[PDB]
RNA sequence: GGGAUGGCUUGUGGCGGCCAAGCGUUCAUAGCGACGUCGCUUUGAUCCUUCGAUGUCGGCUCUUCCUAUCAUACCGAAGCAGAAUUCGGUAAGCGUUGGAUUGUUCACCCACUAAUAGGGAACGUGAGCUGGGUUUAGACCGUCGUGAGACAGGUUAGUUUUACCCUACUGAUGAACUCGUCGCAAUGGUAAUUCAGCUUAGUACGAGAGGAACCGCUGAUUCAGAUAAUUGGUUUUU
RNA sequence: CGCGGGGUUAAGGUGCCGGAGUGGACGCUCAUCAGACACCACAAAAGGCGUUAGUACAUCUUGACAGCAGGACGGUGGCCAUGGAAGUCGGAAUCCGCUAAGGACUGUGUAACAACUCACCUGCCGAAUGUACUAGCCCUGAAAAUGGAUGGCGCUCAAGCGU
């Protein structure tokens, strides 16, 4: 019979499995589409996260409560060495993907 | 109109249905017991609760016999559970109070004893124009 | 209806021994409720069924009730 | 405030499709003669009860929404007879109440009996019964569905006239210019024609003097003869002046 | 806005300019749209719409015959009677009804179980059908009732109808006569399809050759009464 | 098992169970008239009569109310009433003279400020305790039937100090 | 019934050339080219006499037989595109809120484009894209009206009835609320 | 052919003449020609022709048919 | 020792009379008969008429499905002015709550809310936990019985106690192809939701009372995935 | 019905799974889950502007059916009623003239009129039509709840249906 009072579902289906990743480093599933007649210009970068801290923020967003006031926010610190650039793959386009 | 009021920052809510706040006003009410908050959603086993600025709908436990036979609409203007302004500050009263009022949120009282919060204060005019301190 | 993009749950075509056999009786009890209704039946039914008769379109009609005006005119003539 | 938040009123059979499309939709149908008998008589038990629980909204929506004409000031009370009259507008009410207070009576005898059914047929077959006699109840009532949904209609398009406030009440004979007066003072939009009894029913304008809110009433005309060979337009008028106290503006034509 | 502010809407401003054209293309699309109801709906949706279609058939059909027709009381009343709403009114001694379906025991009887252990006693019997029980009744404790006529089963009135007058009345039952099933039926006063029944015939004013009034004649069930939910009857006339 | 039931053919289908005379109809309305009520006589056996022919008729004033509205109908139907094809012109008033009409308005007034008035002398409140509901059930009145249907005597008891507060009418 | 035998005909004026090949035709006037694939109706196409085209279905069934007639009333409204010209007026009005119509030509894609604002008072701005080919103007002989012209039937209609399906009345009584754009008229250029 | 135009049955008064006008109009025409000396054949072309009433009015002594 | 009705059902009563297109019948003019109709089953009332458990349901947690759609989206119609709605169509994507009441068929009340829709997967017998139908042995009262005891009944207290197996499911390793780095993407899963406020605008519309919407802007509800700067909590940092 | 070899069949089959025909003849059918082992139920004298084959009655070069151009009139604003009401809110009557034909009116419309429209008639046109039934095949003719079934693939001048 049918369950008296209704509930959504626990979780996310769209998330599973909940395994352990196949790799430390993280995967760019997807990058930006890509538009020829745009300048030549990187898509992605790496870093190393270093923690976190507090910043006050002079806030100009029209229309919000904190319109012209000062907001304190959280932040996060990404250490950002250079990258340095060793290799170019190319890849084509096939029925197979 | 219902009695959930606009433009309301989240905070942290700490007064559930059940709970027994002071009367900040003299309408003759010293108490009231919250048993519904305006604007509560839906969710199974959750307790509707509401923090500083939100209506609820109270009866009176304690304060003049006419006003028992009631539930009221009341403001909640003070809350002891701690909760964060948008400039970082962490802050709470020494007790929970609200103040009657009417649908339209004009005070059933005349006067306003204690402070009330920013929060009841910038929401409700009337409030505003009866508080003697704003914290 | 949204059939195409979102069909339901078929209608199988696929029938059961348990149906089959009990259409098959319903089937021959019908037949036998209905012989007897036949034999037990109360409506006026004609000696001689009505002829439909000849159709107009058959293109030598007139001269088949010419051939029937012969006959009988024979025959009463023989009798 | 005024009458438009009646709602329609439907016809017999829209109402019988209403009802029962009700019931066949927002209950589950399905009911097996091989389930326990208990399971059963609660399945045609639901059913009865829900065709009478939506029969009782619908005709006590009509009850509660429609006037009481006793509990009315005294103008509306007579306009009221005059534009429905008051005998029918009480007895269609009356036949509505009745039907509701004799489906309920139905439905409490069919529960009872269900209490007491033995199997699905007979389950079946009692059900069947309530929901036909229910039918044909609300199938009586052909000629009171229509008149109270005229009715309805005609209400909510009167206007709002405040009986206790200031008031200019503009009466006379046909083509005195009345409704000329009326438009030349208010923004109400009562119509000015050269023939007789342009005006067919009552308009009011409004006017502010000395920061203060007056009502004005444009009416139809009235002819010289007495209270008994008055139309029930002639009447509107006549039923103005005798219950409003107001200021009265009795044009004429030398 | 007043009175008949869309007419008058409709009098100073008119409609929307493809107002005419729009509803002309509709009536025409008419045709096309019933067919495809016709064969495109489904389930009780379809088959109220067919039995409507049928309904609108039969009744254009009428209207057609009768304009083809264009051109081309019963019973003697007196002037009093004229133009009122009256009736139409359209040895071997046997009843109407002279056999029904048997009832047996078990349909009849259901065993009511009692006592406190898993194993219960059943003598005690509940009557599964409408019945009569007369006037001045009173129960029997329960301790000596094996007979259960349950109080929302009992009945008093019956729907007769006269078959000469052609009119029927609401009349109080008098007595059980004969439930054909079982004499028990009838001493239980059961009413069931074919039962004999005594009614009170006093609104029907029916006078005797001597000039008594008979106020008690006999009527035979109808109906299922377990199954209408009332009992229906013909006076036997 | 199923039994076979079968009505024989009787001429005792077709008489009269019931019959009276006008004499013993005339001496039952006499005893009718003069029955008077004594708490210390109880009934136990009523006799089967037909009292639709014997007890006073129903008084005329609600003989014509209970009427009225068929009546009324019969004679206005609601079509001819209101609506796109009604026929009414003249109204149905209370008054006939203009005088009348004035001392029917001033007494309208009064009565309409008179009931205004007395429903004046006569935040939402909250709900009524299901506790004050205990007597009323389903289950109780069911009890109480099925006492009722089971006893010849009935001892109706009252707290003597509130009789009246205590009585079940 | 299958029909051994069915023809339509169509004449072509003198300033008129026809050409078709595997179904798909194209019509030459004074006015351009119009270009119609017709490859999805069996049809025999023949030229019967000077100026005039044959149409002709074998051993078809009525319905086959019927097909012809909606093909040569398709090419004959490509003559009449090519010789005459189509153009459909509409006209818009309002009660409280003046319609504001403008008219560009988009030099990149070479279509018409047609912005409506202050449609009862609304913010948005309604952008219609004309078919290629459909050219509007805002007329100067009439109050409130466009003038939608081409060669070919189905852009102006279509196009018209775009710009007429964009200005709907939502939730409002249209017995009351009478603004919109209307076709008016409908006809030739010539 | 199951798709077809329904045909509107007229609730009116008058119905289609038929074969019995043309007789009649037979019948009168040949009735009334032994009892005129002249027979005279008029038009009136792309017109509205509601003036033949006026004038069958003044020609009183005279027949017009308009068949 | 033996056991543990079903391509059912759904929305429109029964009996009696009449009419009836048609079906039959036309050496008998009977009989069947849809669509209908007519009889039985308070001037908006009364509130001083609640009519029998042999048949048992629940609650918690959690998942999924149906659509017979309560809300949200689009659409058709209505004196639908506007506002608010009502009737209907497509639609199951997404939601569908918190309490009171056991001197009882626990069903109805109260409120919040966008809304508080209805079902199945058990109840066409049936090992998750735990309350009622419910019922071993102790005990009391009522009814019956001479009694043992039984019941119209009412009350109180009361023993079942896996998982380590196979499969399924959730995660985790892994042989063979040298080891490793960077990738592709078949297939499977899939995700957001609702409300409010500002502006439009006291504008369209309206006699008046009242009173929208598109574009634009800002928050909040429910859900989901992360995180620990800050604030609380937690302390064997013993 | 013993154990074997060869030959031939029955019921059922021959597009693939699967041995044997994408076999031959003439037709019918297009289904938003067709149909293929149906007869019973749903279910009716049922609903279809699906598609064919028929039966009956009827119109038609004296011009049918569809249209387009025109007529659609006079007694008369017929009687009663209505504040008003003229064919067109109602009640009841519903005739005559001129006629080629035209209702004491079929709808829209007006407060009432007006104006428009339909019935009916004439001109143009040009050869076949209309209506009601009958028989086939097709669609609808009620369905719940894990994902599934003409046995599966799949099949459309069939690999469906009749011979
Ligand atoms: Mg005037």
């Amino acid at each position: 019979s049918h369950r008296k009072y209704e509930a959504p579902r626990h979780g996310s289906l769209a998330f599973l499995p909940r395994k352990r990743a196949a790799r430390h480093r993280g995967r760019v599933k997807s990058f930006p589409k890509d538009d020829p007649k745009k300048p030549v210009h990187l898509t992605a970068a790496m870093g190393y996260k270093a923690g976190m801290t507090t910043i006050v923020r002079d806030l100009d967003r029209p229309g919000a409560k904190a319109h012209k006031k000062e907001v304190v926010e959280a932040v996060t610190i990404i250490d950002c060495p250079p990258m340095v650039v060793v290799g170019l793959v190319g890849y084509i386009e096939t029925p197979r993907g | 109109k219902r009695g959930a009021p606009g433009g309301k920052l989240k905070m942290t809510l700490g007064l559930p249905v059940g709970a027994i706040m002071n009367c900040a006003d003299n309408s003759g009410a010293r108490n009231l017991y919250i048993i519904a908050v305006k604007g509560a959603g839906a969710r199974l086993n959750r307790l509707p609760a509401g923090g500083v600025g939100d209506m609820v709908m109270a009866t009176v436990k304690k304060g003049k016999p006419e006003l028992r036979k009631k539930v009221h609409p009341a403001v909640i203007v003070r809350q002891a559970k701690p909760w964060k302004r948008f400039d970082g500050v962490f802050l709470y009263f020494e007790d929970n109070a609200g103040v009657i009022v009417n649908p339209k949120g004009e005070m059933k009282g005349s006067a306003i004893t204690g402070p009330v919060g920013k929060e009841a204060a910038e929401l409700w005019p009337r409030i505003a124009s009866n508080a003697g301190v704003v914290m | 209806a949204g059939t195409i993009n979102k069909p339901k749950k078929p209608t199988s075509k696929r029938k059961t021994t348990r149906l089959r056999a009990k259409i098959s009786k319903r089937a021959a009890e019908k037949k036998r409720k209905e012989r007897k209704l036949a034999r037990k039946n109360p409506e006026w039914r004609s000696k001689l069924k009505k002829d439909p008769g000849i159709p107009n379109l058959f293109p030598y009609k007139e001269r088949l009730l010419q051939q029937i005006e012969e006959e009988r005119i024979r025959r009463k003539e023989e009798l | 405030t005024g009458w438009k938040d009646i709602p329609p009123v439907p016809t017999a059979q829209e109402f019988i499709d209403i009802v029962l499309s009700r019931t066949q939709r927002r209950l589950p149908t399905q009911i097996r003669p091989g389930f326990k008998i208990s399971r059963i008589r609660a399945f045609y038990t639901r059913k009865v009860k829900f065709t009478q629980e939506t029969c009782s909204e619908k005709f006590g929506a009509i009850i509660s929404s429609f006037p009481v004409l006793s509990d009315q000031h005294p103008f509306h009370r007579d306009l009221m007879n005059i534009l429905y009259d008051a005998d029918h507008f009480k007895v269609a009410l009356g036949q509505i109440s009745t039907a509701k207070n004799l489906i309920e009576t139905i439905s409490r005898d069919y529960v009872r009996l269900l209490k007491y059914a033995q199997s699905l047929y007979q389950c079946k077959q009692l059900k069947r019964a309530a929901l036909g006699r229910m039918a044909t109840l609300i199938k009586r009532l052909k000629d009171p569905l229509i008149y109270l949904d005229q009715v309805r209609q005609h209400l909510a398009r009167l206007p709002d006239i405040n009986p206790t406030t200031r008031t200019l009440l503009v009466a006379g004979f046909p083509n005195v210019g009345k409704s000329s007066f009326v438009r030349s003072v208010t923004r109400a939009d009562t119509p000015v024609e050269p023939y007789a009894f342009t005006t067919k029913s009552l308009f009011v304008g409004h006017l502010d003097y000395k920061y203060l809110r007056y009502q004005v009433i444009d009416t139809p005309g009235i002819l010289d003869h007495p209270l008994e060979e008055m139309n029930t337009i002639e009447m509107q008028s006549v039923t103005a002046l005798a219950h409003l106290r107001a200021a009265v503006l009795y044009f004429m034509d030398i | 806005p007043q009175n008949e502010y869309i007419e008058r809407h409709r009098k100073l401003h008119g409609r929307r300019l493809d107002a005419e054209e729009r509803a002309r293309k509709k009536a025409a699309r008419e045709g096309h749209k019933n067919s495809e109801n016709a064969q495109n709906l489904r389930g009780l949706r379809a088959k109220l719409y067919a039995k409507q279609r049928h309904a609108q058939k039969i009744q254009m059909r009428k209207a057609i015959k009768q304009h083809e027709e264009r051109n081309v009381p019963s019973d003697p009343i007196p002037s009093y009677l004229l133009d009122r709403a009256n009736p139409t009114t359209a040895a071997r001694f046997s009843v109407p009804i002279p056999k029904v379906r048997g009832i047996s025991e078990e349909e009849m009887f259901k065993v009511v179980k009692t006592g406190k252990k898993t194993h219960k006693k059943g003598w005690k019997r509940i009557v599964t059908k409408p019945t009569f029980v007369g006037p001045d009744f009173t129960r029997r404790p329960v301790k000596y009732e094996r007979f259960i006529r349950p109080m929302g089963l009992r009945y008093k009135k019956a729907n007769v109808t006269h078959p000469t007058l052609n009119v029927t009345v609401q009349l109080p039952i008098l007595s059980v006569k004969k439930n054909p099933s079982n004499p028990l039926y009838t001493q239980l006063g059961v009413l069931t399809k074919g039962t004999i029944i005594e009614v009170n015939v006093s609104d029907l004013g029916i006078v005797t050759a001597s000039g008594k009034i008979a106020w008690g004649r006999y009527a035979q069930i109808t109906n299922n009464p377990e199954n209408d939910g009332c009992v229906n009857a013909v006076l036997l006339v | 098992e199923v039994p076979k039931a079968v009505i024989e053919p009787n001429r005792k289908w077709f008489t009269n169970t019931r019959v009276i005379s006008q004499d013993t109809l005339q001496s039952f309305r006499e005893a009718m008239a003069e029955k008077q009520k004594d708490p210390y006589t109880v009934l136990l056996k009523s006799n089967k009569l037909p009292m639709s022919l014997i007890r006073d008729g129903p008084k005329l004033e609600d003989g014509l109310k209970k009427h009225q509205a068929k009546m009324t109908i019969e004679r206005e139907p609601f079509s001819e009433t209101f609506g796109p094809k009604a026929q009414r012109k003249r109204p149905k008033l209370s008054f006939n003279t203009v005088d009348e009409l004035a001392g029917y308005s001033e007494q309208s007034l009064d009565s309409y400020h008179a009931r205004l008035e007395e429903k004046k002398l006569l935040s939402v409140a909250t709900a009524k305790e299901a506790i004050f509901n205990k007597g009323t059930s389903k289950r109780i009145w069911n009890e109480l039937y099925k006492v009722i249907d089971s006893s010849d005597v009935i001892l109706h008891v009252l707290d003597a100090r509130d009789p009246l507060g205590t009585r079940c009418r | 019934m299958r029909y051994i035998h069915s023809e339509e005909t169509i004449p072509v004026p003198e300033n008129v050339k026809v050409s078709i090949k595997s179904r798909l035709v194209t019509v030459e006037g004074p006015r351009g080219k119009l270009q119609k694939d017709l490859s999805h109706i069996a049809v025999n196409f023949s030229v019967v006499k000077k100026g005039v085209i044959g149409l002709e279905i074998h051993h078809g069934s009525r319905k086959d037989v019927a097909a012809l007639r909606t093909v040569r009333t398709i090419i004959n409204n490509m003559i009449i595109g090519v010789t005459k010209g189509f153009k459909y007026k509409m006209r818009y009005v309002y009660a409280h809120f003046p319609i504001n119509v403008n008219v560009e030509k988009n030099a990149e894609t070479g279509c018409y484009e047609v912005e409506i604002r202050n449609f009862i008072g609304e913010k948005i701005v309604r952008k219609v894209v004309m078919a290629p080919g459909v050219e509007v103007e805002i007329s100067k002989a009439q109050k409130d009206e466009l003038i939608l012209s081409g060669n070919s039937l189905e852009a102006v209609s279509q196009s018209a009835a775009d710009i007429q399906q964009i200005c709907k009345v939502r939730n409002k009584d249209i017995r009351k609320f009478l603004d919109g754009i209307y076709v008016s008229e409908k006809g030739n250029i010539v | 052919p199951k798709s077809k135009r329904a045909r509107v049955y007229h609730l009116t008064q008058v119905n289609k003449k038929g074969r019995e006008a043309k007789e009649r109009l037979f019948s009168n025409i040949r009735e009334t020609i032994p009892k005129y000396q002249h027979c005279f054949v008029f038009s009136v072309d792309n017109m509205r022709n509601n003036y033949l009433k006026d004038v069958r009015h003044e020609l009183n002594d005279c027949r017009i048919f308009f068949g």
